[PDB]
This record gives C-alpha cells, sequence and structure tokens, in this order.
C-alpha cells in the first residue's frame, strides 16, 4: 500500500 | 554527490565443479543509478544476464544484483565487468571461489 | 521488529525514468517501471499476488500519478538550483513504516533526495520538516501551507502500519519464518607469520546479522574487516567477517553469530 497522496517539490 | 560501487562476485551456493549454481555480481553503494555490469566467462560477456529491480539504501546509494545460472568447472574462469561514471575505466573483478 | 519501505527513483533524461519498489522487511513485493509497454504495478512476492485487481489498479494509479509529479519536481529542482537542462539529475523518495512491539507505528519516514544529497525529510514527530538547503525551504513552505505533514501522519500511523500487519499475516509462512545461517570458518595466510580468519554466514533471512571476531572473548571491533550483507538471489543473504591474526595465534580467536533463526548464539573455531 503506497502513499495515496503526492510528493511535489 | 557521486559514489563508486562496491563489486562482489560470488555464487549462490558453495561452488562445486559440475554442480549447477548461480553466478552473482553485487554492485552496491553507488550514485547515480546509471551503471554497466556484465558477467564474464573466460573474458567473454555472458549472454542473457539478469538483474534485480533498482533500489537504494538509507544513504540513497543504489544496489543491484546481476545474476546468471552457470556450472563451475576446474578450468573455466569467471569474473564481473563493471563500468560507472565514477570509474575511469571498467573494473574487472575475478571470482575467488575458495574465500 | 518489522518494517515496510518504498524506494522511488526518478532520473531526468535530457530530450524521465521512474522506478519504484516496495519492501516488507528484506523481501521485495512490488515494482513499477516507467520503461515498459503498458506500465503497471507488478507483484514481486507471492503474498501480494492474491490481492484483487482493485488493489493493483489502485496501486498503479498512485505510481503513474507520482511519476507525473516526479516529472514536474525534477523540472522545478532545475530552476531551484539554477542548473542547466543538459545534465541528468536524480530525485529519490524513501518512505515507510517501522513496526513496534504492540503493533503500532514505531517510526515514520518520508525522505527526499536530490543528486545523492538530502533534500527534505519529514521529522520523527510527523509534524515538522527538515530542509537541507535554501532550495528545499521552498518545498517546505509549499508543504506547510498545504498541511502535507497532516496527510503523512494519517498514512504512517494509519494505512501504512495497517497494511504492514496485513502483509505479515498474508505472507506469515515466509515473512515471519526466519532461516538460520549456515556458518563456517576459512583460514588463509597473508604472511609467513600472519593469517586471515574469515567467518562465513550463508542462506539466512532476514538480513539482520552481526558477525564478530573476538580474541580471548573480547570483541575485536576494529581490525575486523566486514562486508555488506549481500543477497544470495533466492531471498536469503550472505556475509563474512575477516580478521588478520598472527600465525600460531589462531586458536585464540572465536567467531560469534547472532541471528533470529538461531536458538542461541553459536561459537565458531577454525
Amino acid at each position: 500500500r503506497a502513499f495515496p497522496g503526492l510528493r511535489y517539490v | 554527490i557521486q559514489r563508486t560501487p562496491k563489486i562482489q562476485v560470488y555464487s549462490r551456493h558453495p561452488a562445486e565443479n559440475g554442480k549447477s549454481n548461480f553466478l552473482n555480481c553485487y554492485v552496491s553503494g553507488f550514485h547515480p543509478s546509471d551503471i554497466e555490469v556484465d558477467l564474464l566467462k573466460n573474458g567473454e560477456r555472458i549472454e542473457k544476464v539478469e538483474h534485480s529491480d533498482l533500489s537504494f539504501s538509507g544513504d540513497w546509494s543504489f544496489y543491484l544484483l546481476y545474476y546468471t545460472e552457470f556450472t563451475p568447472t576446474e578450468k573455466d574462469e569467471y569474473a564481473c565487468r563493471v563500468n560507472h561514471v565514477t570509474l575511469s575505466q571498467p573494473k574487472i573483478v575475478k571470482w575467488d571461489r575458495d574465500m | 521488529s518489522h518494517s515496510m519501505r518504498y524506494f522511488y527513483t526518478a532520473v531526468s533524461r535530457p530530450g524521465p525514468r521512474f522506478i519504484a519498489v516496495g519492501y516488507v522487511d528484506d523481501t521485495q513485493f512490488v515494482r513499477f517501471d516507467s520503461d515498459a509497454a503498458s506500465p503497471r504495478g507488478e507483484p514481486r512476492a507471492p503474498w501480494v499476488e492474491q490481492e484483487g485487481p482493485e488493489y493493483w489498479d489502485r496501486e498503479t494509479q498512485k505510481y503513474k500519478r507520482q511519476a507525473q509529479a516526479d516529472r514536474v519536481s525534477l523540472r522545478n529542482l532545475r530552476g531551484y538550483y539554477n542548473q542547466s537542462e543538459a545534465g541528468s539529475h536524480t530525485l529519490q523518495w524513501m518512505y515507510g513504516c517501522d513496526l513496534g512491539p504492540d503493533g503500532r507505528l514505531l517510526r515514520g519516514y518520508d525522505q527526499s533526495a536530490y543528486d545523492g544529497k538530502d533534500y527534505i525529510a519529514l521529522n520523527e514527530d510527523l509534524r515538522s520538516w527538515t530542509a537541507a538547503d535554501t532550495a528545499a525551504q521552498i518545498t517546505q513552505r509549499k508543504w506547510e501551507a498545504a498541511r502535507e505533514a497532516e496527510q503523512w501522519r494519517a498514512y504512517l500511523e494509519g494505512t501504512c502500519v495497517e497494511w504492514l500487519r496485513r502483509y505479515l499475516e498474508n505472507g506469515k509462512e515466509t515473512l515471519q519464518r526466519a532461516e538460520h545461517p549456515k556458518t563456517h570458518v576459512t583460514h588463509h595466510p597473508v604472511s609467513d607469520h600472519e593469517a586471515t580468519l574469515r567467518c562465513w554466514a550463508l542462506g539466512f533471512y532476514p538480513a539482520e546479522i552481526t558477525l564478530t571476531w573476538q580474541r580471548d572473548g573480547e570483541d575485536q571491533t576494529q581490525d575486523t574487516e566486514l562486508v555488506e550483507t549481500r543477497p544470495a538471489g533466492d531471498g536469503t543473504f550472505q556475509k563474512w567477517a575477516a580478521v588478520v591474526v598472527p600465525s600460531g595465534e589462531e586458536q585464540r580467536y572465536t567467531c560469534h553469530v547472532q541471528h533470529e533463526g538461531l536458538p542461541e548464539p553459536l561459537t565458531l573455531r577454525w
């Protein structure tokens, strides 16, 4: 189960 | 920012002449992920050598396990060929099978 | 203890490769590669193959979504550090659970790297961020304004941990069954008055092992050359520790292996 949100710089 | 890979050439199980085994090449601790790795048999590049999916450790350094199935013999010499952006020339590491 | 961890890699190609892998302890179970015909999240362990297509469509959803942000992020990092567009650059993502005694979250992780250096990381309190430079402070300000750390708390102490417990039960026959090390000692001379005692450990899972060469019972912490725990290729691992000893003094040195697969720490003697 991966992180449902998003990583954005 | 850039790190050189540690090369390890070894067999899955203890190597006995005539008994089927797997030749492994463990590159690890390098950055970036772009790396060239070949398994050698008598200096000849081995056809169809596979590797694991690219992953990294706690310090962001990548590692890969290049492997192929082989049968050791008394007179056949095996090695790994590794080229990286940190290495000036490709590095050939021989297989010391009685370590 | 137990742990789930994801490892994302994004490399920029001038004119972006996106690879993501997931681990439960030292066992990989999922993979996503952008360099595929129809890229999808694929199982690398048997205990995730029994998940429904609904789970894999959901997993592939975030992968394809995160690869899009990794395209945007790598381009934003270019302007942050004012680097040219002719070079290749790497952006990694490391997040996951750490399971504790009861079954609750022990430690939570959410780390970002840029070109092998730390970029920004979620602090252990799961409320604050640690930016490594002024460029990451832009990302930090971006995340505090959106309350991103709020989202990670709900994941790490929630969805993260619950699914780590779920994998450890659906794959309890392999993830929770430890394999003991098959150990042996070799002896090679390096001088006419010196030798190298090498203590081997093969075919053990998990990868957590500590090999120690002790002289007269006391730990020879230094003088003990040690190598990285390497994978054997079948899910188990290998490792060796060596010590250079004077010839005729080898009967003074003992190797000591402790692993979860061993009922008791065993003592070797070449």
